[PDB]
């Protein structure tokens, strides 16, 4: 997963 | 009826959807991939509301605040209410642009009832994933604005590359199932649920394995919200 | 049944008040006339809501973090929610005690899902009457594993930019309309029906913009 | 009146  | 927004307008209003998907190389951040479903996935469940859904890609700080300083100098006489998405990287108080930061007050402060009239007494919803500082894991508002944040400051606000973000993932899942039947806190807070419950981050560091999200939602509205 | 907090405990929870109105010199902040009388509202409309109201006095930064931490220490298993409630100056993300300033987050920490098992899955009420200027798992099962912030909401009596305004001799605007609606809706809507009653009761008292910070995952009803 |  990816952050923002 | 007297508790709830008057909803008997020509059309339910205008949606904006900005996009932000690849950045300047001085800005240093990465590719926000899944935030194109995401962008599409908000056109579909948004629109089937009754909005009027335009979507932009890749917008900087400057074409941002004018295409919402445009957006607040139509007329919005026939419209029930506005509405705003928001997708791209973020810090506290702050939204990035292809080319840098913008803060998110300056964004909705264009439509202020002293700077947009058509829109005054008539709810204003931004809808914004985006990071709000990550240390744990000004222009003022008015009534009858509501903020929809993927996350709460300090924490992160997390994205499937293959899916999209869980915050995005959520609110339509809500929307297209519940979103002509119940009142926009309630709808925000099975949201909040989905996000809190379904989802946990993935990565081969367990620093930043199986963490959660939680949305925050921020809400100046001074009556009920039904979409129909 | 599953889109609600689960209200069937032998108690509502405990509803804890900090009443600061005498403030020392160095704080550089005025008396704050009238929040006795908020106090007192506030003390008789939430104990007919069913909470255990408890009311404290001109409280330093350390007497707020002190009692709170106290309170997260206590045993909420046969309770249904948490509430807070703050009476005091304020500038942005802080509060006023008696002798300074301290962090709103910092008195909310205390409650999180991983420091405050007893009170976990369960409503944590905060209302804050003031100007506002201008980390472990919950559980070591991924399946039961929710964020520590979840299930929290804060009622701030303004936004930053605007101020908080007190009578006096009457008290908050806030307090009178949040009282007021209590008495009469307390126990038949949702929270935020509430809330958003108690905003437009002080939006059309005329500038002073209430609002609401959600972090629930249900609905409430004080039943 | 008076603000906080
Ligand atoms: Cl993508
Ligand atoms: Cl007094």
């Amino acid at each position: 997963d990816e952050v923002d | 009826a007297t508790y709830q927004y008057n909803m008997n307008f020509e059309k339910l209003g205008k949606c904006i959807i900005i996009n932000n998907k690849n950045f300047d190389k001085v800005t240093g951040m990465g590719v926000r991939n899944g935030t194109d479903k995401d962008a599409e996935a908000l056109f579909k469940c948004f629109r089937s509301l009754g909005f009027d859904v335009i979507v932009y890609n890749d917008c900087s700080c400057a074409k941002m605040q004018d295409l919402l300083k445009k957006a607040s100098e139509e007329d919005h006489t026939n419209a029930a209410c506005f509405a705003c998405i928001l997708l791209s990287h973020g810090e506290e108080n702050v939204i990035y642009g292809k080319d840098g930061v913008t803060p998110i007050k300056d964004l909705t402060a264009h439509f202020r009832g002293d700077r947009c009239k058509t829109l005054l007494e008539k709810p204003k919803l931004f809808f914004i994933q985006a990071c709000r500082g990550t240390e744990l894991d000004k222009i003022p508002v008015e009534a009858d604005f509501l903020f929809a944040y993927s996350t709460v400051p300090g924490y992160y606000s997390w994205r499937s590359p293959g899916r999209g973000s869980w915050f995005v993932q959520a609110l339509c899942s809500i929307l297209e199932e519940h979103g002509k039947d119940l009142e926009i806190m309630q709808i925000l807070t099975r949201v909040n649920d989905r996000v809190a419950r379904h989802f946990e981050s993935q990565s081969d560091d367990p620093h930043f394995h199986e963490k959660k999200q939680i949305p925050c939602v921020v809400s100046m509205l001074t009556k009920e919200l039904y979409f129909s």
